[PDB]
RNA sequence: GCGAUGAUCACCCCUUCUUUUUUGAAGGGGUGGGUACAAAUGGCAGUCUGACAAGU
C-alpha cells in the first residue's frame, strides 16, 4: 500500500491534520511530514530542509518500490544506499549555497 | 505435515518419492501386474523405475479414479471426512505458501 | 405425500394469498418506480459510462469490412 | 468567499446569526430606554 | 498457530503452554504428557493440541519472532504473579489500616470507597447520605433493595471514624456493626 | 474566490461520498433471460409459472422471486425517493466541481511559460 | 445514504443461504462467517438474536458476477448450505467468501488462483474462512492439485480466458459429480470482441453440450455488467 | 420484644337459552437510559504542486 502511493503523499504523509486544514482554508501546506525526523532532514538547514524533503521522498518511492515489487532481491540495499549518496550529493551542492552575496 | 508438503510437491512435479518407492517395492512379488496410475506423468516415471509394472494412464481410468474419490472416507476405514477435509485444509496452505514463496 | 383434500389446497392458497400480499408492502407502488427508474439510469450511465465501448465496438466492426 | 459546507456546520453557523442579531435587538432596547431615561 | 488460542481460552494458561509448545512440529508422547500436566486432562485439550498440531494452516514464524512471543509472554506471567502478592498485601494493609472498615464489607471494597473519598479522612468526614453516593457509581454497596444499601452505608460510614479516630484499631466493633 | 487547491479537495470529497452512496443503492436488473428447453412441445407447453414454480407476482420479481411452496408507507417511500435524489446531488456537484477546477487549470496553463504561438512545437530544456 | 446507524429488516431469499435486507433500500445479504470483520470493506448489518450478535455482509452485484445473476432472478444456483463448490478464477475473497457464506461451515469451497500477487491476498482471507481451500495453481492443469480436491457439488468459474471451455470441461470431469452443477460467468470480449456478444454466447453453450453439459438457462447480466452473462447447465455424464 | 449509633419517603406486552317464575345456566418478556473496559479495513476523512534551478 505504500509502494503504490506517490512520493507527494510520501512527503506529507503523517501530516494530514494540518494538510487538509490547510487546503481548505486556502493557507500554506506541511512540507515534511513524518519524514522530518530522517537523519537527512535534520542535517539540512534552512528552506532546504523543503527540498532535501522533496528529493528525499522521490527517492523513498524507488527505493521502497523495489523492495516490494522486487521478485528476486538481494538483502544488501544495494538500491537504497546509491539513492542515499544521490541524497547527500543534492544535499552537498544545495548546502554550499550561500544566499547572501559574497 | 512438512512430509507431506515434501510428498505433495513430489506429486505435482510428477516425480517419484521415495515414500512411494517402498510402497511399490513391496508389492514386487507379484510379477506382471499392471499399473493403473492417474497421471500420465507419474504413470512414466514409473516406468523408468524398471519396477516389473505394466503402468497404465487411460482416459478410462479415470471413472475409477472418479469412483474411488467419491467413496474415498469409506474406502479407509479409521478416517471421517471431517477429518480428510481438515488434513486438506492444512496441507493447501502449506502448499500455497510454497507456490507463493512465502 | 400429496394426500391434499379440498380443504387443505384452499387454507395453502389463502397462506399464498397472505404472504403475497405481505410482500407487496415491500416491493412499494407503481407510481413511485416511474419516478425511480429514470432517476436509476442517470445515476448508471454515467458510473458505468460504457458510451466508449459501444464506439469501440463500432470502429473494430468497421475498420474489419472490405472498403471498395 | 464562496465555500461549500456540511449540514452540521451550516447549522452551527446558522445558531451564531441568530444569537447575534437577539444581542442586537437586546442591546439596543437597552440604551433606547437608558436614553429617554 | 491459530488453533490453539480456541483451544485454551483463559489467556494466562495459555500463555504457560505457548512456552512449553514454541514449535508446533516438535510434537513427542513425552511432551504430550508434559502438556497433559499443565493444567488437567478432562477438557481434553492434550489430545487436541497433539492432533492440530501435527495438521493445521498456521505459518511458521522466524527465529526472532518466537524469541518474541515467548520473552512477551514472560512478562505478562511475571506481571500475573506480581498482581496476585499485590492483592495479598492489600487484603494484609486493610485489615490494619482499616480493620473495621475491611470486616464490615471487605478488603478489596473498603478499598475502593476510600480511594474514592480520597483518603480515610476524607472518608469519616462525610456524612452518611455522602457515602452511599460515593460507592453509587460502582455499586459498591449494591425497593427493598435500596433499604440495605443505604442501612449499610450508614454503618459504614461509622466504621471509617472508629478506624480513622483510632491510634491502633481493632476489628471488635466492626465485627457487632 | 477560491484556489485551484480548495476546489480539487472539494470535488474529492465528492467523488468518494459518490462512490460510498452508489454502494449504499440498489440498481433493479435489466437483463435478458432466456431458458433453454429440450422439445419443442416443451417449447410450446412452456408458461413462466411452472419453470420457476411460483405465482403471476412473483414472476415480474427478478430480484427475489419467492417459490410458491416458500410462500405456503408513502412517508417511507419518499426517503427512498430523497436517498436516490442526493446520490444524483452529489453527482451535480461533482461535476459542477469538475467545470470550475477545468477553468482554473486552464487559466494557470495559460500562465506557464511556453512558446504559445496554441503552443508552438519547441522542446523544453 | 444506508447510513451506519440505518435500521433495516432481514428476510429470506428463494435461495438457501441468500438474504435481503428490507427497509428505504433492499441489499443482497449473507451471514458472516467470521464476524465483526469486512473481508474487502463492505458494510455490515447487526441483528441481536437470542442475547448473540449475528451478522451480516452486503453483496455488492457490481463487484461480484455471481450476484448480477441472483439479481437478474437466476432461477437454480447449486451454492447452497452443506455443498462443497469448486471456484474457478478465484482472484481474492471479493466473491469467494460470500461463495464462503452461502455454504456455512458444514460446506466447502476450493478457490483455485493462478496469478502470484492475488494468490497471497486469497490466503490472508482464507485463514479467517476455515471453509476456504485456497489452491494456487492453473486450472489449466487439474491433475497438479488433483489430492487436494474430493468430488464437488458444484463448479463456478469466473475464468476469463478465451479457452475456458476447455478448463471447465478438464475440471468438471475429474471433480463435478454426475448430476452436479455448472455455472459459468462468460466475458465475451476475452473470447471474441469482434463479433456481438450475443453471437459468442451462442457458441460457449455448443462448446458446453460438446463436454456433456447440458445448458439450462442464460442470463445477461446488465446493468451490473455490460458484454457478460451467466450459464446455468447440469453435468450429465451419461 | 423498634428508632437521631437514623424511622419515613422510565415505556410497552351486555348476548343466547330457560322458567309455576320478578327463575336459573352458558358466553415473566421486550424496549429505553446510566457507568467502566475492549474491537471495527465503521463515520468525520478529502492524501500538496509539477519543469525549471544554479554558475560564467
Amino acid at each position: 500500500s505504500l509502494a503504490k502511493s506517490p512520493a507527494s503523499t510520501i512527503q506529507i504523509l503523517g501530516a494530514e491534520k494540518a494538510l487538509f486544514r490547510a487546503l481548505k482554508t486556502k493557507h500554506d501546506t506541511p512540507k515534511y511530514g513524518l519524514l522530518y525526523h530522517a537523519s537527512l532532514v535534520g542535517q539540512a538547514t534552512g528552506k532546504n530542509k523543503g527540498k532535501i524533503a522533496r528529493v528525499l521522498a522521490a527517492k523513498a518511492a524507488v527505493s521502497l518500490r523495489y523492495d516490494a515489487l522486487a521478485e528476486d532481491r538481494d538483502d544488501s540495499g544495494d538500491i537504497g544506499l546509491e539513492s542515499r549518496a544521490k541524497v547527500e550529493n543534492r544535499l552537498s551542492q544545495l548546502e554550499g549555497r550561500d544566499l547572501r552575496t559574497t | 505435515a512438512a512430509n507431506a508438503l515434501e510428498e505433495a510437491n513430489s506429486i505435482i512435479e510428477g516425480k517419484v518419492s521415495s515414500q512411494l518407492e517402498k510402497l511399490l517395492e513391496e508389492i514386487k512379488k507379484d510379477k506382471k501386474s499392471t499399473l493403473i496410475v492417474s497421471e500420465t506423468k507419474l504413470a512414466n516415471a514409473i516406468n523408468k523405475l524398471g519396477l516389473n509394472f505394466n503402468v497404465v494412464s487411460d482416459a478410462v481410468t479415470l471413472d475409477i479414479y472418479r469412483a474411488i474419490k467419491e467413496y474415498l472416507p469409506e474406502l479407509l476405514p479409521g478416517m471421517s471426512d471431517n477429518d480428510l477435509s481438515k488434513m486438506s485444509l492444512g496441507l493447501a496452505h502449506s502448499i500455497g505458501r510454497h507456490k507463493l514463496k512465502f | 405425500e400429496g394426500t391434499l383434500t379440498d380443504h387443505e389446497r384452499k387454507y395453502l392458497n389463502k397462506l399464498i394469498k397472505r404472504n403475497s400480499q405481505n410482500l407487496r408492502s415491500w416491493d412499494l407502488e407503481e407510481e413511485v418506480r416511474d419516478e425511480l427508474e429514470d432517476i436509476q439510469q442517470s445515476i448508471l450511465k454515467d458510473t458505468v459510462s460504457t458510451a466508449n465501448t459501444d464506439r469501440s465496438k463500432r470502429r473494430r466492426f468497421k475498420r474489419k469490412q472490405f472498403k471498395e | 468567499r464562496a465555500v461549500v459546507l456540511g449540514g452540521d456546520e451550516k447549522k452551527a453557523r446558522s445558531f451564531i446569526q441568530k444569537v447575534l442579531t437577539i444581542s442586537k435587538a437586546k442591546d439596543s432596547k437597552r440604551k433606547e430606554q437608558k436614553a429617554s431615561q | 498457530f491459530p488453533e490453539l488460542a480456541k483451544l485454551v481460552p483463559d489467556n494466562y494458561t495459555f500463555a504457560k503452554l505457548v512456552l512449553f509448545i514454541k514449535d508446533k512440529a516438535s510434537l513427542n508422547d513425552d511432551s504430550l504428557h508434559d502438556l497433559a500436566a499443565l493444567l488437567n486432562e478432562d477438557s481434553g485439550i492434550a489430545q487436541r493440541v497433539i492432533d492440530n498440531a501435527r495438521i493445521s494452516m498456521g505459518q511458521d514464524i522466524s527465529e526472532t519472532d518466537m524469541e518474541n512471543v515467548c520473552v512477551f509472554a514472560q512478562r505478562v506471567a511475571s506481571l500475573a504473579d506480581y498482581r496476585r502478592q499485590l492483592y495479598d498485601y492489600l487484603c494484609e494493609k486493610m485489615h490494619t489500616v482499616a480493620p473495621n472498615l475491611s470486616e464490615l464489607i471487605g478488603e478489596v471494597i473498603g478499598a475502593r470507597l476510600i480511594s474514592h473519598a480520597g483518603s480515610l479522612t476524607n472518608l469519616s468526614k462525610q456524612a452518611a447520605s455522602t457515602v452511599q453516593i460515593l460507592g453509587a457509581e460502582k455499586a459498591l454497596f449494591r425497593k427493598n433493595k435500596g433499604r440495605i444499601s443505604r442501612y449499610l452505608a450508614n454503618k459504614c460510614s461509622m466504621a471509617s471514624r472508629i478506624d480513622n479516630y483510632s491510634e491502633e484499631p481493632s476489628n471488635v466493633f466492626g465485627s457487632v456493626l | 474566490t477560491q484556489d485551484s487547491n480548495y476546489v480539487r479537495t472539494l470535488r474529492q470529497i465528492e467523488l468518494k461520498k459518490l462512490e460510498k452512496g452508489a454502494k449504499q443503492l440498489m440498481f433493479k436488473s435489466s437483463g435478458n433471460h432466456t431458458i433453454f428447453v429440450d422439445s419443442r412441445e416443451k417449447m410450446n407447453e412452456f408458461t413462466p409459472e411452472k419453470f420457476f414454480n411460483t405465482t403471476s407476482e412473483m414472476v415480474n420479481r427478478s430480484e427475489n422471486r419467492l417459490t410458491k411452496d416458500q410462500l405456503a408507507k408513502e412517508s417511507l417511500d419518499k426517503k427512498k425517493l430523497k436517498k436516490f435524489k442526493q446520490v444524483k446531488q452529489h453527482l451535480q456537484r461533482e461535476t459542477q466541481l469538475k467545470q470550475v477546477q477545468q477553468r482554473m487549470d486552464a487559466q494557470r496553463e495559460l500562465l506557464k511559460k511556453g512558446s504559445k504561438k496554441k503552443w508552438k512545437k519547441q522542446r523544453k530544456r | 445514504g444506508a447510513r451506519g446507524g440505518a435500521k433495516v429488516v432481514i428476510e429470506p431469499h428463494r435461495h438457501a443461504g441468500v438474504y435481503i435486507a428490507r427497509g428505504k433500500e433492499d441489499l443482497l445479504v449473507t451471514k458472516n462467517m467470521a464476524p465483526g470483520e469486512s473481508v474487502y470493506g463492505e458494510k455490515r448489518i447487526s441483528v441481536e438474536e437470542p442475547p448473540t450478535k449475528v451478522e451480516y455482509r452486503v453483496w455488492n452485484p457490481f463487484r461480484s458476477k455471481l450476484a448480477a445473476g441472483i439479481m437478474g432472478g437466476l432461477d437454480e444456483l447449486f451454492i447452497a448450505p452443506g455443498k462443497k463448490v469448486l471456484y474457478l478464477g478465484a482472484a481474492s475473497g471479493t466473491s469467494v467468501s460470500h461463495v464462503s457464506d452461502v455454504v456455512g461451515p458444514e460446506g466447502v469451497v476450493y478457490a483455485v488462483e493462478f496469478s502470484h500477487r492475488p494468490g497471497r491476498e486469497l490466503i490472508s482471507m482464507a485463514k479467517k474462512r476455515p471453509n476456504i481451500i485456497p489452491i494456487i495453481e492453473d486450472a489449466r492443469h487439474p491433475q497438479k492439485y488433483r489430492m487436494l480436491i474430493g468430488m464437488v457439488d458444484c463448479v463456478f468459474a469466473d475464468v476469463a480466458q478465451p479457452d475456458q471451455a476447455r478448463i471447465i470441461a478438464l475440471n468438471s470431469h475429474m471433480f463435478l459429480k454426475d448430476q452436479g452443477g455448472v455455472v459459468i460467468s462468460i466475458k465475451a470480449n476475452c473470447i471474441d470482441s469482434t463479433v456481438d456478444a450475443e453471437t459468442v454466447f451462442a457458441r460457449e453453450v455448443q462448446k458446453l453440450r460438446e463436454e456433456r453439459i447440458k445448458p439450462l438457462e442464460q442470463l445477461t447480466l446488465e446493468p451490473y455488467e455490460r458484454d457478460h452473462c451467466i450459464v446455468v447447465g447440469r453435468y450429465m455424464r451419461s
